[PDB]
């Protein structure tokens, strides 16, 4: 560790690193909602929020806007950038029946965000009402992550099975399985040709685009606990999991290998992410502390 | 002068915080659950 | 934890009449009372900030702010130091400035010799006897306080009945004290000091033994809920 | 407006209560039931009245026997072992209304007594209330009620005190 | 049985208070000579009244 942050009350849900490497975003399940910086441990907002139920949380490439959600099913926009010194909420999109579970930015203009509907939703901030819907899950989806083209991107549902969608015609092109259990996580390939995913079986698998197969596993004989949160390392080599038993592990992409383990917190970890240029990872569990490991 | 200005900001939010987490420690909350179609709205009132 | 406690500073309690019986000597002069008086500070401190914690929680039904840290576990040690801290620092000035010793006496009779102890100083002897007393009287207000409370954690029938006995037995053996001497003052002394160590003994232990131990019953954990369950007025269910 | 946790707040003496009905989420429970880790109690609400004559849109599905599941998968949950339950028993005027004409022995195979009111609701909530296995932790109040009795809100205020000082017994390590 | 505000239960008190002002009187009245005889029977007739 070399930075450890302060401030929570409660359980932590969810967390995203900036565009600029430097500032995070963190929501706990209370009304609040702080943007991190972690060169120097000092806060720069805190919003209050309706609902105390936050599943989820983005923060907008350009640094100007962030989201929410949660049981409320509903998802919000908060006008981070200037506006006259303070923040408000700028639009609130209905429509979704279940609660809402992640949630990313395309742009300042659209967003894409997943629900336990089994329906995912491709949203119009300037109006409101969701131009697109994705329809095909038989089961609550549970995590999403876009490529680094912004033009297409995969979801994890209850169900075991992965889909790839395209933004623009709207319909799924492949599906992907392997799994026995319900899916919490999934990521990219930094090249975007590949994806992991994580698993309640104590499993990660890798998944390639262009093969349409399954290429690797990564487990162990001493895990039982699930996976709650899945991300890649810049050039591929190192892949980050966490689990429920309080701790996170380093594995090798290429030959399936623990290389590393991660032990600062007291409660189970429920989201870590990596900075764009690959330098720090930071980890949030269950307790109301942060950390960031270097 | 920046990093001074940020360190009133960041206690000024932690004072905040503090006294919301205090007015909010304060209160019971609960649960209602309940089979469909056998109540749970007279109760409301 | 303040059972074992006060446990093991009754049977300080007891062991500390052994140094009236037999021969005096220098030092034996300079344990006598110390001994006793903190043996016996200890047990009322132990009482006191026992009965002090249960109403502290029972009389916190409002989501509780702090007062979780001040009936933490360790403290109550402290709480027990800080009250047998004046008894330490007492005894210790009056050992430093004029300490007791063994006299002959050959003034009290012509035909016989009597060994006794000096005192040194009579004003730092008083001010352990009005220490102690100060301390049984607040034991009456705290008991007094506490009577309200559920079975089970309500003993104000026992703590005044042990500090009575105490009292009565103290200031009966005034006038003897003050007139009579010999080697029947010591007899007096350790008499007063068992009958009253018998008594909080007794009273304080005796009644639970015998639920623990015969008619084992009350004796679950499926009773005492029903039996706590009365100072907010609703447990209701038919089992 | 919004679906999804509805919330109600009201007072009685000095004391301030938070009540989520978060029964419209209609979704999966197992995804979201531990986001409510920490709650002081839970109020559950039992209708007498389909101790028969209602099953629910389908064939042999008693509405009680259904309750009777989800009480049992509620009560013994992991997330939910030091957490007390509030039992609320209502519509008995439509139940002693029905005992006279339709006997409890249509709902349950073995006896329910005088096939009197006094003594099939004694019977009932004995049953109901046999389902908890967490009987060294938690415990359950259980209060007949019907769509005249005003009594409520004291049975509640009662039973989250007596919960409260029990809790605190417990960390000081008395109980 | 608290037929008149539990009045069964300090004749109880009062009867163990005397009992023990009188069992503790017997062995102070036994090593006191001289004038304070007196003083030591006045003092346990007080403490029972
Ligand atoms: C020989 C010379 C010795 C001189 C001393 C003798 C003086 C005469 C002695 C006594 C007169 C009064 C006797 C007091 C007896 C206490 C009665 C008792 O035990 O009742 C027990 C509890 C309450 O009842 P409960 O718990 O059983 O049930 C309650 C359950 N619910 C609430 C549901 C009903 O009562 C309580 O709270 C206790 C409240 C406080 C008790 C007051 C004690 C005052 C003592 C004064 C003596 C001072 C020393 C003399 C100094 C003279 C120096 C020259
Ligand atoms: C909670 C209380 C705890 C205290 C423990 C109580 C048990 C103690 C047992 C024995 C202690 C004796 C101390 C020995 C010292 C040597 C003195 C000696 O034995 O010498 C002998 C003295 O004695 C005796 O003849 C007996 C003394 C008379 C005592 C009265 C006994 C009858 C009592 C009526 C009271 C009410 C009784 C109620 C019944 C209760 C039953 C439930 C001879 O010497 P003398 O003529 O020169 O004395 C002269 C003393 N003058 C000057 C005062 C006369
Ligand atoms: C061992 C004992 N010394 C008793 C002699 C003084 C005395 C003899 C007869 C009556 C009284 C009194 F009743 F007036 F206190 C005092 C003692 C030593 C240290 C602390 C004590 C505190 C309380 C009682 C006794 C204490």
């Amino acid at each position: 560790t070399r930075r450890t942050l302060r401030g929570h009350l409660a359980k932590i849900y969810a967390m995203h690193w900036g565009t600029d490497s430097r500032l995070l975003v963190s929501a706990s399940q209370d009304g609040k909602l702080i943007i991190w910086d972690s060169y120097t441990t000092n806060k720069v907002h805190a919003i209050p929020l309706r609902s105390s139920w936050v599943m989820t949380c983005a923060y907008a490439p350009s640094g100007n806007y962030v989201a929410c959600g949660g049981l409320d099913n509903i998802c919000s926009i908060y006008n981070l950038k200037t506006r006259e010194g303070n923040v408000r909420v700028s639009r609130e999109l209905a429509g979704h029946t279940g609660y809402l579970s992640c949630c990313r930015f395309l742009d300042d203009n659209q967003i894409v965000t997943s629900s336990g509907d089994t329906t995912c939703a491709l949203w119009d901030i300037e109006t409101g009402q969701q131009t697109t819907t994705f329809t095909g899950h038989t089961g609550d989806v549970m995590s999403l992550s876009l490529a680094p083209d912004t033009r297409l991107f995969v979801s994890g549902a209850c169900d075991a099975s992965a889909k790839l969608w395209d933004v623009r015609e709207g319909m799924c092109r492949q599906t992907f399985t392997g799994h026995e259990s319900d899916i919490n996580a999934i990521c990219f390939f930094p090249n975007g040709n590949a994806f992991a995913t994580g698993s309640d079986d104590a499993t990660c698998r890798l998944f390639d685009l262009r093969a349409d197969q399954e290429l690797m596993t990564y487990s162990h004989d001493n895990i039982i606990c699930g996976i709650t949160s899945v991300s890649f390392s810049k050039s591929g080599r190192l892949l980050l999991a966490g689990y429920d038993d309080f701790n996170c592990n380093v594995w090798d992409a290429l030959k399936a290998d623990r290389a590393g383990v991660l032990a600062g917190h007291d409660n189970r970890v429920s989201c870590l992410g990596v900075t764009d240029d690959g330098m720090a990872v930071a980890t949030g569990s269950w307790d109301s502390f942060l950390k960031i490991w270097n | 002068a920046e990093d001074k200005a940020a360190v009133e900001r960041s206690k000024m939010i932690d004072r905040n915080l503090r006294e919301d987490g205090e007015k909010a420690a304060k209160e019971v909350k609960l649960l209602l659950l309940g089979a469909g179609e056998s109540g749970k709205s007279t109760i409301v009132k | 934890e303040l059972s074992y406690l006060l446990l093991f500073s009754l049977l300080c309690c007891f062991s500390s009449s052994l140094f009236f019986i037999g021969e005096p000597q220098d030092w034996t002069c300079r344990l006598r009372q110390p001994a006793f008086g903190i043996s016996f500070v200890l047990c009322i401190s132990c009482i006191l900030v026992k009965t002090n914690r249960v109403l502290l929680v029972f009389e916190a039904k409002i989501p509780t702010s702090f007062h979780r840290k001040w009936w933490g576990l360790n403290l109550q040690f402290l709480l027990v130091f800080l009250c047998t801290f004046m008894q330490i620092v007492i005894c210790v000035i009056w050992l430093y400035t004029a300490p007791p010793s063994s006299y002959r006496n050959q003034e009290l009779e012509d035909e016989i010799i009597f060994i006794t102890c000096h005192e040194g100083s009579l004003m730092a002897l008083g001010f352990l006897i009005g220490y102690t007393c100060l301390l049984a009287a607040i034991c009456f207000f705290f008991a007094f306080k506490s009577r309200k409370l559920p079975e089970n954690f309500n003993e104000a029938k026992f703590i005044t009945f042990s500090m009575l006995i105490f009292f009565i037995v103290w200031i009966s053996f005034i006038p003897a004290y003050a007139s009579t001497y010999g080697k029947f003052v010591s007899a007096v002394e350790v008499i007063a000091i068992l009958a009253a160590s018998f008594g909080l003994l007794a009273c304080i232990f005796f009644n639970k033994i015998y639920i623990i131990l015969f008619k084992p019953s009350r004796n679950t954990i499926e009773e005492v809920r029903c039996s706590t369950a009365a100072h907010a007025f609703k447990v209701a269910a038919r089992a | 407006k919004t679906t999804g946790i509805v919330e109600t707040h009201f007072t009685f003496k000095d004391l301030y209560f938070k009540m989520f009905d978060v029964g419209g989420q209609r979704s999966e429970r197992k995804k979201w039931i531990h986001c409510f880790e920490g709650v002081t109690a839970i109020i559950f609400c039992v209708a007498l009245s389909d101790y028969d004559l209602v099953l629910a849109e389908d064939e042999e599905m008693n509405r009680m026997h259904e309750s009777m599941k989800l009480f049992d998968s509620i009560c013994n949950n992991k997330w939910f072992t030091e957490t007390s339950i509030i039992l609320f028993l209502n519509k008995k005027d439509l139940f002693e209304e029905k005992i006279k004409r339709s006997p409890l022995t249509i709902c349950y195979p073995e006896y329910t007594g005088s096939n009197t009111y006094e003594e099939a609701a004694a019977y009932i909530q004995c049953q109901f209330e046999d389902l908890n296995r967490r009987k060294d932790t938690k415990e359950i109040y259980t209060h007949f009620t019907c769509a005249t009795d005003t009594k409520n809100v004291q049975f509640v205020f009662d039973a989250v005190t007596d919960v409260i000082i029990k809790n605190n017994l417990k960390e000081c390590g008395l109980y």
